[PDB]
């Protein structure tokens, strides 16, 4: 219902 | 959005500019078919829900969608000067009939995993440098959430930062939000690819500057207010 998005994901490990 | 760059259609289905008498002001997302989250100091001017209009899709020369909006609900210990409790909802006057690129946000748990240094997606169409024009087109910038504790260092924002608030902007600094961002999102995503909005768009020390973060007002100290004011959880 809520929460569908983009092809992005937010990594938090690149340098 | 200071350092980003122009969003594609669709990307961020939930964003919409909230125009006051036919002209974008402030940024604002969809939370369920009829309410938008958004900042109370977009409406510190005008708070007649006649004279604002929301819009979706990534142009505000060339809206997808116009919308009606019935009502506009402050926070009502919204502080301008602290900038405290800086939160707001909109009533659509028709539900949205929700499609791919048009649909809600998800509301974080009052305890969602929001760590220090994590990364999240910041959009609008505010200003590219401080107070300067608002853009035509959506952008989007990917910044890292920076803890209160650090955000409140003496050469950054001193204790300003309060609880109700959170930090969130990049290293070397020149990405951010920026004046006409006030209202929209702050959003991460969980392993099941759901999107969150953890942050509102607030407020700063001009834009992109690394000792001076933007500061975001954050959504789970809010979720018994957004719960009271439009039965919505999550
Ligand atoms: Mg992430």
């Amino acid at each position: 219902e809520c929460g569908a998005g983009p092809d992005l994901i937010t990594d938090d490990d690149d340098k | 959005i200071l350092g980003g760059t122009e969003a594609e259609e669709g990307s961020w289905p939930w964003q919409v500019s909230l125009r006051l008498n036919n002209a974008h002001h402030c940024g604002g997302s969809l939370i369920n078919n009829m309410w938008i989250l958004t900042a109370a100091h977009c409406f510190r001017s005008n708070s007649n829900p006649r004279d604002w209009i929301a819009t979706s899709g990534i142009s505000t020369t060339f809206p997808k969608l116009r919308m009606r909006v019935r009502n506009i609900l402050i926070h009502n210990n919204y502080k301008s000067a602290t900038h405290e409790n800086d939160i707001a909802l909109v009533r659509l006057e028709n539900s949205v009939t929700f499609t791919k690129d048009i649909h809600s946000v998800c509301l974080p748990a009052a305890t969602q995993n929001i760590p220090p240094g994590s990364t999240a997606y910041v959009t609008g169409w505010g200003a590219q440098e401080y107070a300067g024009h608002t853009v035509p087109e959506l952008r989007q910038g990917q910044v890292r959430i920076i803890s209160n504790d650090v955000c409140n260092a003496p050469h950054s924002y001193n204790g300003a930062i309060l609880s109700g608030m959170l930090c969130a902007g990049v290293p070397q600094g020149g990405v951010d939000a920026c004046q006409g961002d006030s209202g929209g999102p702050l959003v991460q995503e969980d392993s099941r690819r759901l999107w969150f909005i953890v942050g509102i768009v607030s407020w700063g020390d001009q834009c992109g500057l690394p000792d001076k973060p933007g500061v975001y007002t954050r959504v789970t100290a809010y979720l018994d207010w957004i719960r009271q004011q439009t039965g919505i959880e999550f």
